[PDB]
């Protein structure tokens, strides 16, 4: 099975390292960092990679350059260009007479990843979110959480889910555990839409937490591991985008592809 | 007894009011600016108070809506008209036939904090546009705001980069004093530790037996005061009266002279 997502957010948000702590890959060997006067009219860039695994193909559809310009002049058409070339392509590809094993290249999700830095969401932000939210599914993700207390973190999800609602985006919701699962998937499926949106920290790094080495970031006055609850959201992340994979999957065929494909093929 | 003028550049919710209340061990009453500000607004506030046995007539001025806009290209201008307002009132005074400059309220900015968002690469494009128009006019003094979120090691290489990029890109930025042999030694440590990594916060967390400013966080404590994890003490350094005198006399012998040749040629002195 093929899966596309889409990483878009401010550059030098952890993005890079939060995608790579997901299924330790290594997606950016090479990578273009602009100085301050290359980046004052830098254009958005499309970067894909493709990787099996463990079986799926992954693909990470990375956009360097997002925010980097002073200016947006049409910051986001690369973008919405890529999104509809895929559908393009399949709607083309699933047209012809001898159509044969398709290549789903359909972005499924967009991480679309904002700063704990502010108050909560800024004018790009929403623009962009109102630009792709009838396209694909966005899971809005709060990235470097450890910059936020405990206080500051509940204050920040809930403003954002708020504006979120105010602004009329429509953000991927997870579906409603059907009455016929166990008490465990019911508990889990609550227990992520409790925490949306989603508060994590990446790390490539190993350090000592309760007598054991494991991924996290190293503090003069403490340690935040990665895979602790009780520090970030990064296992309701991975667990949210693998338990809903298919799903993602499904909503992007149903809903997203189908409104493209009748908005496109009347006239 | 003397006046000192201070601008916040920022982006928005960086922690510009947090600092300064952690800066002046006081709370001066300032409101939760929003992201969505059509443009940026220049704010300035006065306050009457003591600090390092001066009587200050302390005004700090924050630009409103830094860096909320889709579009920033003359983000710097309401920030210069600012800058080059009181510099015109003061050369008014200076023009005055019956003057009073003993009386007169110096409202010329003497410092400029500019907060650099703790991303970890180099510098943003915002943050090399908007200095290089504002280091012929004010003392611009570098700081990474929010500096609980690096490590010390990404800190380190960070610090490298953005002196580097402002190197290359020839931004002039304030310098400690050199001169007095006194000073000598722990200036060229201040300077050497620019960009100052700060953390501000006035909650107080029992760490020990003492209550110190601090951020509480489900791993740890970052103690404001403490100079292995943050700057803060260094930075609170410029409020000595010394190093105030100075950003004082640099502003006039420096920023507000180029400011008055243009202005003078401009309206035809010779
Ligand atoms: N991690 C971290 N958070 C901080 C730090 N300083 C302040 N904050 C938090 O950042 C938030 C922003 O605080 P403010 O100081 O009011 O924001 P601002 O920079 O003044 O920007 P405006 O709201 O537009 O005036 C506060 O809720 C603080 O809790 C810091 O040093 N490190
Ligand atoms: N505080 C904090 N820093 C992080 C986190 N993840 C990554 N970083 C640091 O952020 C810097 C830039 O990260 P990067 O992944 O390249 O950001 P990107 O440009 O969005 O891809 C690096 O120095 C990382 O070590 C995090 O969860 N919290
Ligand atoms: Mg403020």
């Amino acid at each position: 099975f093929e899966f596309t997502l889409m990483v878009v957010g401010e550059s030098g948000l952890g993005k890079s390292t939060l995608i790579n702590s997901l299924f330790l890959t290594d997606l950016y060997p090479e990578r273009v960092i602009p100085g301050a006067a290359e980046k004052i009219e830098r254009t958005v860039q499309i970067e894909a990679s493709t990787v099996e695994i463990e079986k799926l193909r992954l693909t990470v559809v990375d956009t360097p350059g997002y925010g980097d310009a002073i200016n947006c002049r049409d910051c986001f058409k690369t973008i919405i260009s890529y999104i509809d070339e895929q559908f393009e392509r399949y709607l083309h590809d699933e047209s012809g007479l001898n159509r044969r094993h398709i290549i789903d290249n359909r972005v499924h999700c967009c991480f679309y990843f904002i700063s704990p830095f502010g108050h909560g969401l800024k004018p790009l932000d929403v623009a962009f979110m109102k630009a792709i939210h009838n396209k694909v599914n966005i899971v809005p993700v709060i990235a470097k959480a450890d910059t936020l207390t405990l206080k500051e973190r509940e204050r920040l999800k809930k403003r954002i889910l708020d504006e979120i609602e105010e602004h009329n985006i429509k953000i991927y919701h997870l579906p409603d555990a059907e009455s016929d699962e166990d008490e465990d998937f019911k508990e889990q499926t609550r227990l992520l839409k409790a925490s949306i949106p989603f508060s994590v920290v990446g790390s490539n790094q190993l350090i000592e937490a309760k007598g054991k080495k494991v991924r996290g970031r190293l503090y003069p006055w403490g340690v935040v591991e990665v895979e602790n609850p009780e520090h970030n959201d990064f296992l309701k992340l991975r667990t949210m985008l693998i338990t809903h994979m298919q799903d993602l999957q499904e909503v992007t065929q149903d809903l997203h592809y189908e409104n493209f494909r009748s908005e496109r093929l009347k006239r | 007894g003397f006046s000192f003028n201070i601008l916040c550049v920022g982006e928005t919710g960086i922690g510009k009011s947090t600092l300064m209340n952690t800066l002046f061990n006081t709370t001066f009453e300032t409101e939760e600016a929003s992201h969505h500000e059509a443009c940026v607004r220049l704010r300035p506030q006065t306050y009457d108070l003591q600090e390092s046995n001066v009587q200050l007539k302390l005004t700090i001025v924050d630009a409103v809506g830094f860096g909320d806009q889709i579009n920033k290209d003359e983000s710097y201008r309401p920030i210069v008209d600012y800058i080059d307002a009181q510099f015109e009132n003061y050369l008014q005074e200076e023009l005055k036939i019956r003057r009073s400059l003993f009386d007169y309220h110096d409202t010329r900015i003497h410092v400029c904090l500019y907060f650099i968002t703790p991303t970890g690469h180099s510098l943003k494009s915002l943050d090399l546009v908007t200095m290089k128009k504002l280091d012929s006019k004010v003392n611009i003094i570098p700081i990474i705001a929010k500096a609980d979120t690096i490590s010390k090691s990404e800190l380190h290489k960070f610090k490298i980069k953005i002196m580097g990029e402002l190197v290359s890109n020839g931004v002039q930025i304030y310098q400690f004093p050199t001169d007095d042999e006194a000073v000598a030694e722990i200036n060229a440590v201040m300077n050497a530790h620019l960009p100052f990594a700060v953390v501000g916060s006035t909650e107080e967390v029992k760490v020990g037996n003492k209550l110190v400013r601090a951020r509480q966080y489900p791993w740890g404590v970052v103690q404001v005061e403490n100079e292995n994890h943050c700057d803060f003490v260094k930075l609170r350094e410029m409020l000595i009266r010394v190093n105030m005198e100075d950003l004082r006399e640099q502003t006039h012998s420096r920023h507000y002279e180029l400011y008055r040749r243009c202005k003078l040629e401009e309206m035809g002195f010779q």
